[PDB]
């Protein structure tokens, strides 16, 4: 999202978009689990030191986007929130530990060719692919540097904790994973504001499958050099998506 | 910059 | 699902977008 490519189209048709209804406006990331659940981020609804605590009726969903401001008719779908869950132990006062947020929607959406869930990893996949080295895709319409016309792409590949720990003065935690290419390794590319709640995917080469491996949570700038994007640890937080899912359905 | 979504969302 | 994760118009035609593999290429 910090360069970045247009997304191919029906490139991540789990992708979601959090709009605010007046003024309507981007919002944040998210991505479609299922029929009636999306994913993204508590920060991108509550973090109280900017002000921000949107409820069900302030916001929309919208599925199935390409263009960033276009109204994609016969295309992208909006939907209602029939409720926000935030995770009960996100610490938005230190270090968004626990950064995730899952929100319902009042009816189930149609799939399509740009619409379709991304599975969450099991331990084994996780096991298998959280791996330092092992690249991930991030797709947003955020800032384009410290904004764009489509979607876009970018493929980080994870940093090990150490690294990680050693770029910053925050504590992190292990609900929390880096991406981002060293100032060595001459690539660069990285999340920004606005990319927030999006997905980290990373494509399975054991049964070809996409699954999301982290959530889009917080930088210090956007594509900083010794600076990495932090994402929520999904498969960490699972039996708390499980637990919410299996009873508010 | 956001066109329009429909009013009846 | 047991869908989840099969792009209709990659996974599920078999087409491939133009940077998988540079993810395959780092597992
Ligand atoms: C967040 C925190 C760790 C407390 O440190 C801060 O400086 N606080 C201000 C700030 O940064 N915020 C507040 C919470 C959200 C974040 C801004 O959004 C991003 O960093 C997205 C974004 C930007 C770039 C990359 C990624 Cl992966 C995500
Ligand atoms: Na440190
Ligand atoms: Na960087």
């Amino acid at each position: 999202i910090v360069e970045g490519s247009d997304a191919e189209i029906g490139m991540s048709p789990w992708q979601v978009m959090l709009f605010r209804k007046s003024p309507q406006e981007l919002l944040c990331g998210a991505s479609l689990i299922s029929d009636r659940w999306v994913l993204t981020a508590a920060h991108c609804l509550l973090y109280p030191p900017w002000d921000k605590n949107f409820t069900e009726n302030d916001l929309l969903v919208r599925i199935g986007k390409h263009s960033r401001t276009r109204y994609e008719r016969n295309i992208e779908k909006i939907s209602m929130l029939e409720k926000i869950y935030i995770h009960p132990r996100y610490n938005w006062r230190e270090n968004l530990d626990r950064d995730i947020a899952l929100m319902k929607l009042k009816k189930p959406v149609a799939f399509s060719d740009y619409i379709h869930p991304v599975c969450l990893p099991d331990r084994e996949t996780a096991a298998s692919l959280l791996q330092a080295g092992y690249k991930g895709r991030v797709t947003g319409w955020g800032n384009l540097k410290e904004q764009p016309s489509v979607l876009q792409v970018v493929n980080l590949p994870i940093v090990e904790r150490p690294v990680c720990k050693d770029s910053t003065r925050i504590r992190i935690t292990d609900n929390m994973f880096c991406a981002g290419y060293k100032p060595d390794e001459g690539k660069r590319g990285d999340a920004c504001e606005g990319d927030s709640g999006g997905p980290f995917v990373m494509k399975s080469p054991f049964n070809n499958r996409w699954y999301q491996m982290g959530i889009v949570s917080w930088g210090e700038g956007c594509d900083r050099d010794g600076k990495y994007g932090f994402y929520t640890h999904v498969f960490r937080l699972k039996k708390w998506i499980q637990k919410v899912i299996d009873q508010f359905g | 910059d956001f066109e329009e979504i429909p009013e009846e969302y | 699902e047991a869908d989840c994760g099969l792009r209709p118009l990659f996974e599920k035609k078999s087409l491939e977008d133009k940077t998988e593999r540079e993810l395959l290429e780092s597992y």
